[PDB]
């Protein structure tokens, strides 16, 4: 069959490239650059250089102390045991506070660390935020990708920061650990009865769902027309060639109409942006104004009339 | 107790969730809208009838372009010139496909033999106006890497087997540091080039395979206006020579095959 | 080869005879029993194993029970020195009852388990005195719990149900707070986030038994409107109803669906009848607990106790041992009438 | 209406099946023996569907519930009005997006372009034929597969990952979430790459590879490089669905219990094992 | 042993000392932290823990 | 040590020692808000 | 046999046997960790836990 | 044996094994803190274990 370009075992060496000049004030970039065949085979093989300006550091520091606070705290959650931390890693969490203390700052056992790996990791993404706008800024690069990594960090102030302040108790907020935060995950469910039924839950999904359609749709046109340089796409966007024009007649053929090389890029940027924009808004209404999703679904005629094979059955508690 | 309630029946979550979809409904249409800035507006079975469709083509935005190779409008008031295809349609009412004219239906210009009439110039690199792709032996700070096929020296084969020539060089991109073409100096000392994304380096046998052209029709493939650069239009034509093979090299390749 | 590559392909090589390893180790395969007790299509209905459930049954098979005798006669109160609930019981039928409790409790140490040998009317040794309560207690649940216990058919308990030819039986429990961890300022032993062996070993809290199987707290933690304003129950207290939750499903060998429609889960109205008879299996677990297990704490010898040094706990596994009704709805109660009466 | 270069792309074949009697557009859609087939299929699909909503209760658009046999029926064809009209739907959408499949193997090849995109879609038909042939044919039940309706198949959903009592505990779960939420975090990167580039700051030049590779290394250290991110997009993509197939075939065929108890292998391995 | 900074950079060795030192540091710091013992803010006495299984504060 | 500054760049360790020692005194200040007895704010319970 | 290393590289073969043989001591060494019997430092594993519940509500 | 260090970087090798005694070290004081006997900080008997017969 014809080639796939899955991977590229024809590689070249050519001098390792630094970067466009940097503005005037700024640092120089960090490391040496050295070529690596085995990344060559998927993708580019050049690792480093890297620029490490303030935003870069400061949001380092930060996140360093917030990691710490974690591990130190999942460490001392099995006494210090090495073997028990290797069984139970997964398991082990840095547990926010216990909800008597509302919104003030909890005792050190009792959420103090949560609380403050909380502050130290925000601050650290915040940080990180400054460093994807200023670099794309210091190339001449808009900062599409800035204000899309806003709306990731929207969910993540969602979930820990903006809704334990509008339900007045930080134990709302999710853990820090693997097994733990899926644990509030499905408890969170429970307890505002059956997310599915937040309509904001569904057009998240449908937007998660559909960045998956969206990047395999766009990753296997751009594959499928390499042949006539289709992943050169900025040059194909100002001046169009054969690859574009087949591309854009492939799905125009298929479903009737399509995009741009550059417009395909703009439906990708929004699919992916409302999945946490969404996910963020449903996030907040919980709780907040919804308090149970599936009778608030019965309410607005979204609830499926299920048949009932079972005999009528009455609250025992209610005769007691 | 009943908070978040608007009315009786209207609440807080629906009003948000309507809010959404009235962005939503905006989001969609200035989506349709972008993406009609190429291609449109359709041209129809009429001389003089264009279809923008709905939503309307968006409002003009213009790119600035580097090494002084101009600016682009898009969309074009007046759209880029097609080229001259060779092609007899198969029936008259609309809809109908056409069958390409020709010995060498590659060279048509019709269906996948097609390109388009980017610019006449090679594409350059940003630091200098230099090429973008270049040959090796005028970017001798590309080698090959070790532990990985070296294509110098092995013969060009088509899918039927007939050799058409000898592998003599790689062109690399200045930018991205990688293979983009294969240059073969043919049995008609032709030196044409051959693009990495057809070909198949074996390195068993020494052979670099194309499954798109039989060994002749490789014969006849385009070649460079001069030998050490390749224009954005040059590298189409490339292209839809050899791509247009795996429906026009053979008869079989364009008829159902069950 | 590059060896960047062959490092790549060795650590995929050995990822995937690890995962092969896991997989064929762990995983079980068709066919599969499926039980469908809700409408089509709402996915409610229960799997069983045919592998595992051909096992299960072995080890639920009812022990025969000696026959009979006629209850004419001497009556063991007025006969024997010591007996105290077991006073209208026939000799002939008193000693039948002390030999099915030998086999249902002590097999294999005999009468010399709860007596002196020499003397039958001592209570010197504490389990005897464990034994009388006990008595008290299934008497105790026949009589008063057969709303549960009896719920569809007369099945009763009796002391095979629960220690099943054991002294001790399996499935017992203590209060547990969770294993040692740093004192000072670490984050305190919350009973959670660790291997929660009555959670199905997940991450949930590992002792939802005693503020539900002991204590009264709520359960319930849905709020029973759609709008905010009557609920104030929080994400930390659903852990423990997950907690609960997930033990019935062990000890009862169902899942969720066995008892709920999971699109509500306070719901009574799309609910199986089962629902209720666990709702009342909590009222009699917390009466077993509180009246008969935990004022037999002193009783009980040192290493008989929890941690901390509380009586061993009932709990829904006790009775059913991975079943949904325990030794399947067989029942071994009908033939042993002074079981089933308080005295 | 063609668009302005499509004249000259119209080319007869590329067909697998019929040939030239089929090979014809219909407005900017080429339909082919397969897109007759996907017509056929999807057409009267959706028509038996408005037909079974006809015979339920409601009109709801949300409330439409078709729903599969009793799991009593096993195997077997059920009556219309007890799953069987359920039973034709699952048919006509198997045989729908099969056509949906193969019409694009007839568009790329009639563009010259690579099977890339079919290929890509084959695995999102495999995820589906998963849920309502192999999950069911392996349990024994058509019954197994999930009802057609916009918010009761949400129901299926939530009771099937319930009769597990934790389905986030499910590991080919874990993973096929784990490649959801980077896809999308990829797409959301690549996406945001090409505009910046392409759309800098009013009045500055269009950005090239340069920035584009140049930006990534300057923020992260590496940069997968154009080709890669297109690789990199399918393969996420693609093995989110791959592994969706996988968590929810061995979810009842291979595993009957709560999948939280499933890592107590990890928890007994003898390093640690208490 | 001068001869051995001829053979690693001072920069990398510095950074790599501070670095470590610190978390080093830290680290011993917060496992005293962690004892009854040793703690010495608020002493030997552990105060005592509020409940976790607790409703929202209304 | 005045030739340490040779080595390292004073802008660079400037910054880094800036974000260092407030990152810590955050760290100090949190630490004793969340003990009762150097809250001094809320006092000891 | 000394032409075992005319065929392998030394630096390699010993790097991989020292990996080698750390990793497996470190096994051998927390199975036996792990056991009652075997265990080193306290023997038996008695799973202490808290001194006291967590109060409820 | 001394016909090593032409044979291993020692840059390498130092950086190596100071990584790994570290962490071997680590390990090790780690584990003592774990166990009730050895732990030389708070000490022995600091939790609740049921008595056995
Ligand atoms: C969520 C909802 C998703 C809904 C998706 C709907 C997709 C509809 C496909 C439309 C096809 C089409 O023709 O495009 C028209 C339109 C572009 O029209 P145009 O190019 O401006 O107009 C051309 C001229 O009018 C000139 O046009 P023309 O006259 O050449 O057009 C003729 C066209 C007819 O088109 C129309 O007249 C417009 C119909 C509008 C409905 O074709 C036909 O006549 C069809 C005849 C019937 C035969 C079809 C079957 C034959 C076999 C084909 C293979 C199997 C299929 O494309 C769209 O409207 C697409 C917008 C949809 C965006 C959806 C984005 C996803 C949102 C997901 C949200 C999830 C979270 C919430
Ligand atoms: C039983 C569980 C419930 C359920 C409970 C929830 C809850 C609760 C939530 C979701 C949310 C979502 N659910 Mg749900 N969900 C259910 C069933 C599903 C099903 C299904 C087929 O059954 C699917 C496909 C989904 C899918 C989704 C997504 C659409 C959405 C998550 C978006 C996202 O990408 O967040 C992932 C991305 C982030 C969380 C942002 C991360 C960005 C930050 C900046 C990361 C920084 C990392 C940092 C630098 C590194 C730190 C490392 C340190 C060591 C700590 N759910 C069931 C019904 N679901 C979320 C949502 O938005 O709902 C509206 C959410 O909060
Ligand atoms: C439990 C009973 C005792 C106790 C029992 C023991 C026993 C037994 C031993 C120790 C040993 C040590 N104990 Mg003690 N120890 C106790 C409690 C403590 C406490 C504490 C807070 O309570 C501390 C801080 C320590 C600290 C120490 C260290 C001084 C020492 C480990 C050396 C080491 O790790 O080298 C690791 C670091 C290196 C080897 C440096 C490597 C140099 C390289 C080769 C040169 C190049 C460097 C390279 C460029 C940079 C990388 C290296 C970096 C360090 C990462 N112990 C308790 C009180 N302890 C060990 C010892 O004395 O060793 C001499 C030892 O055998
Ligand atoms: C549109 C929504 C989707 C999305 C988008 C998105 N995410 C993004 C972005 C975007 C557009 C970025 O630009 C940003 C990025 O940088 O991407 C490369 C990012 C990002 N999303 C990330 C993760 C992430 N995204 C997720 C999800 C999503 N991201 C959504 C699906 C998730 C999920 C699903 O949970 C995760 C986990 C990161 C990879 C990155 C943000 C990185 C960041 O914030 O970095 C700072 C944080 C730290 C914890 C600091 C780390 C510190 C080091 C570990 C220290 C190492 C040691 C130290 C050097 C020692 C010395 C220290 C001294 C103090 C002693
Ligand atoms: C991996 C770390 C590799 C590394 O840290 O390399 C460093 C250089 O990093 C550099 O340029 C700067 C780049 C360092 C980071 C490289 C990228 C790390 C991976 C980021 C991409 C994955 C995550 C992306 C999504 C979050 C070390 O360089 P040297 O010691 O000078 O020489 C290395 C020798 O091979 C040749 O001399
Ligand atoms: C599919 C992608 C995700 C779809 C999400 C659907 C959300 C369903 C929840 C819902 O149904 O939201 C409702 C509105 O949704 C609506 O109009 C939605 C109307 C369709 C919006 C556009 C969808 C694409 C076309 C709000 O309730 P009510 O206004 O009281 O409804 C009254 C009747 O319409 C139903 O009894
Ligand atoms: C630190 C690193 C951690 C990664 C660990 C990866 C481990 C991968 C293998 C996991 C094995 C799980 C498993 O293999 O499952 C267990 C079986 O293990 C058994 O036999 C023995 C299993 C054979 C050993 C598996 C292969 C080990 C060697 C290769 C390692 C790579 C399940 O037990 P049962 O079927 O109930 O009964 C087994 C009977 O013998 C009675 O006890
Ligand atoms: C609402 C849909 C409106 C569609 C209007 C339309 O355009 O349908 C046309 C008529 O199709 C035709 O009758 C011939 C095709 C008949 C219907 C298509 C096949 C249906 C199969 C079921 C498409 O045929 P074309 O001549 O290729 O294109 C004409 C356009 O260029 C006009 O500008
Ligand atoms: C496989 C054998 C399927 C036999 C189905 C069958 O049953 O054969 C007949 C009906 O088939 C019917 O119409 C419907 C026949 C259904 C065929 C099922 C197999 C098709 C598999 C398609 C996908 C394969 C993917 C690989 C006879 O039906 P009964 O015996 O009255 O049914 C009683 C049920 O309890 C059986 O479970
Ligand atoms: C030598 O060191 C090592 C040993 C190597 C260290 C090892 C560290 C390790 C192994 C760490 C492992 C960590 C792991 C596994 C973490 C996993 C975390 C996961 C999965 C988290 C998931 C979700 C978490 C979320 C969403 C949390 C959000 C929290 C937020 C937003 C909190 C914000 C509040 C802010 C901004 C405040 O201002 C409040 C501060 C204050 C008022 C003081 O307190 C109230
Ligand atoms: C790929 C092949 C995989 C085959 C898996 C084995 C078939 O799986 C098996 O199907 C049969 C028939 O549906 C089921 O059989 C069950 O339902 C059928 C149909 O109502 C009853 O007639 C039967 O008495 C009952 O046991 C089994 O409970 C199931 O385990
Ligand atoms: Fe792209």
């Amino acid at each position: 069959p014809e080639f796939q370009n899955v991977f590229t075992r024809v590689q070249v060496k050519g001098p390792v490239h630094m970067g466009v000049p940097l503005p005037r004030g700024s640092w120089a970039r960090t490391g040496k650059p050295f070529h690596l065949y085995l990344l060559g085979l998927i993708g580019d093989a050049q690792i480093g250089p890297i620029y490490l300006g303030f935003s870069g550091v400061a949001s380092i520091i930060f996140g360093f102390i917030a990691i710490e606070i974690i591990g130190f705290n999942m460490l001392a959650s099995v006494d210090w045991s090495v073997p028990e931390f290797f069984r139970q890693f997964f398991w082990l969490a840095l547990e926010p506070p216990a909800p008597k203390y509302g919104l003030g700052l909890a005792p050190l056992a009792e959420g103090g660390w949560w609380g403050m790996a909380g502050f130290f990791l925000t601050a650290s993404i915040l940080l990180w935020w400054v460093r994807m706008y200023r670099r794309a800024r210091a190339l001449g690069l808009g900062t599409h990708t800035a204000w899309a990594f806003a709306s990731a960090i929207f969910l993540y102030l969602s979930l820990g920061f903006i809704r334990p302040i509008l339900m007045g108790c930080w134990c709302e907020a999710p853990p820090f650990g693997i097994f733990p935060h899926l644990d509030w995950t499905a408890a969170f469910s429970l307890r505002y009865g059956n997310l599915f039924y937040n309509p904001f839950h569904m057009l998240s999904i449908a937007f998660l769902y559909g960045s998956a359609v969206l990047f395999a749709m766009h990753g296997g046109t751009v594959l499928a027309t390499t042949r006539f340089g289709g992943e050169r796409e900025v040059e194909q966007i100002t001046d169009r060639g054969t690859a574009g024009e087949r591309a854009m007649l492939f799905w125009r053929w298929t479903m009737g109409f399509n995009a741009t090389f550059e417009s395909i890029h703009r439906w990708g940027w929004w699919f992916a942006v409302l999945v946490t924009l969404t996910g963020g808004i449903g996030i907040l209404l919980t709780g907040t104004v919804v308090d149970n999703w599936f009778l608030w679904g019965v309410k607005h005629g979204i609830a499926a009339p299920w048949p009932n094979v079972f005999p009528h059955v009455v609250d025992p508690a209610l005769l007691a | 107790m009943e908070i978040g309630a608007i009315t009786q029946q209207i609440d807080a979550a629906q009003l948000v969730l309507y809010t959404f979809w009235l962005f939503f409904a905006g989001l969609i249409i200035y989506l349709r809208m972008e993406d009609k800035r190429e291609g449109y507006p359709l041209v129809t079975e009429i001389p003089g009838k264009f279809l923008e469709g709905f939503p309307p083509m968006p409002a003009p935005k213009t790119f600035i372009l580097t090494h002084n190779q101009g600016t682009v409008t898009v969309p074009r008031a007046v759209p880029r010139a097609e080229i001259e295809y060779k092609a007899e349609p198969c029936a008259a009412w609309p809809g109908a496909p056409h069958e390409p004219v020709g010995p060498n239906k590659m060279l048509s210009g019709a269906g996948p033999s097609g390109y388009a009439l980017r610019f006449d110039t090679p594409e350059p690199t940003f630091d200098t106006g230099v090429p973008r792709m270049a040959p090796m032996r005028v970017a001798t700070d590309h080698v090959f890497d070790e532990d990985g096929p070296n294509p110098i020296g092995y013969d060009l084969v088509g899918f039927d087997g007939i050799v058409a020539g000898k592998i003599t060089d790689a062109w690399v991109d200045r930018e991205e540091s990688l293979v983009r073409y294969l240059e073969a100096k043919l049995t008609n000392d032709k030196s044409i080039l051959v693009p990495m994304p057809l070909s198949r380096v074996k390195d068993s046998t020494g052979q670099v395979l194309l499954a798109s052209l039989k060994g002749e029709q490789v014969l006849e493939a385009p070649t460079l206006a001069n030998p050490d650069q390749v224009t954005l239009r040059e590298e189409d034509r490339i292209a839809a020579y050899f791509a247009s093979g795996h429906l026009y090299a053979t008869q079989a390749r364009q008829e159902s095959i069950l | 080869m590059n060896t960047g590559v062959q490092a790549a392909l060795a650590a995929a090589a050995v990822a995937a005879v690890a995962v092969a390893g896991v997989v064929f180790g762990t995983f079980e395969r068709p066919p599969i029993e499926t039980v469908q007790r809700g409408a089509r299509g709402l996915a409610m209905s229960e799997l069983y194993n045919p592998r595992f459930l051909a096992e299960t049954r072995a080890e639920n098979v009812v022990p025969a029970s000696l026959p009979r005798l006629p209850d004419v006669g001497l009556k063991a109160g007025e006969v024997y020195h010591n007996v105290q609930v077991l006073k209208d019981v026939s000799v002939g039928n008193f000693t039948r009852l002390m030999a099915s409790m030998t086999t249902w409790v002590a097999p294999q140490q005999g009468c010399g388990y709860c007596h002196n040998t020499n003397n039958m009317a001592s209570d010197a040794k504490y389990t005897k005195v464990v034994a009388r309560r006990m008595i008290q207690m299934v008497q105790h649940i026949n009589q008063d719990w057969k709303v549960h216990v009896m719920a569809n058919a007369p099945t009763g308990v009796v002391c095979y149900t629960c220690h099943r030819g054991n002294p001790v039986p399996k499935n017992i429990w203590f209060n547990n707070p969770g294993p040692l961890q740093a004192g000072g300022y670490a984050e305190a032993e919350i009973g959670k986030n660790h291997p929660a062996p009555f959670a199905n070993n997940s991450s949930l809290p590992l002792d939802p038994f005693t503020p539900f199987l002991e204590h009264a707290e709520n359960i319930r933690v849905q709020a029973t409107q759609a709008l905010p304003g009557t609920d104030n129950s929080s994400i930390k207290q659903t852990y423990w109803t997950y907690a609960l939750m997930a033990s019935f499903t062990q000890a009862l060998g169902v899942n969720c669906t066995y008892c709920h429609d999971s699109r509500l889960w306070e719901s009574w109205d799309m609910a199986p009848p089962q629902r209720v008879t666990a709702w009342y299996g909590i009222r009699m677990v917390r009466d077993l607990n509180n009246n008969f297990l935990d004022p037999l704490k002193t009783t009980f010898p040192d290493y008989r106790r929890g941690p901390l040094g509380d009586s061993p706990k009932v709990w829904c596994a006790t009775c059913h041992n991975g079943v949904y009704k325990p030794l399947f709805g067989k029942s071994m109660v009908t033939t042993f009438p002074e079981l089933t009466k308080v005295s | 209406a063609m668009l302005s270069f499509e004249p000259k792309y119209r080319t007869r074949g590329g067909t697998l099946i019929g040939g030239d009697l089929f090979d014809f557009w219909v407005g900017p859609l080429w339909v082919g023996f397969f897109g007759v087939t996907a017509a056929f299929f999807a057409i009267l699909g959706t028509l038996l569907i408005v037909w079974a909503a006809a015979l339920g209760p409601t009109w709801n658009i949300w409330r439409i519930n078709i729903a599969p046999p009793d799991i009593s029926y096993g195997l077997a064809f059920a009556p219309l009005r007890e799953g069987g009209l359920w039973q034709l739907i699952t048919v006509c959408a198997c045989g729908a997006f099969v056509s949906w499949a193969l019409r694009q193997v007839e568009i790329a090849r009639k563009l010259g372009m690579g099977l890339h995109i079919p290929f890509a879609f084959s695995f999102a038909i495999l995820a589906y034929f998963t849920l309502v042939v192999f999950r069911p044919l392996l349990m024994g039940a058509w019954g197994y597969g999930f009802p057609y309706g916009i918010l009761s198949h949400l129901d299926w959903v939530s009771n099937t990952g319930y009769q597990y009592l934790h389905f986030h505990y499910n590991p080919a779960h874990m993973i096929a979430i784990s490649f959801f939420f980077t896809n999308a975090l990829a797409l959301a990167l690549h996406g945001s790459l090409i505009l910046s580039a392409a759309n800098p700051p009013k009045g500055e030049v269009v950005k090239g590879a340069e920035q584009e590779n140049g930006y990534f290394r300057d923020v992260i250290g590496y940069s997968i490089g154009t080709l890669g991110i297109h690789r990199l997009g399918v393969f996420l993509a693609v093995s989110a669905a791959f592994w969706s197939a996988v968590c929810i075939i061995i979810s009842g065929p291979f595993w009957t219990r709560g999948w939280p108890e499933w890592w107590s292998w990890w928890l007994n391995l003898p390093m640690w094992s208490h | 042993m001068w001869r051995m900074w001829l053979l690693f950079d001072p920069r990398r060795i510095l950074v790599a000392l501070g670095v470590f030192l610190f978390v080093l540091a830290l680290l011993i710091h917060f496992i005293l932290l962690s004892t009854d013992r040793f703690n010495w803010l608020d002493g030997p006495h552990r105060g005592a823990v509020a409940a976790q299984m607790a409703p929202l504060p209304a």
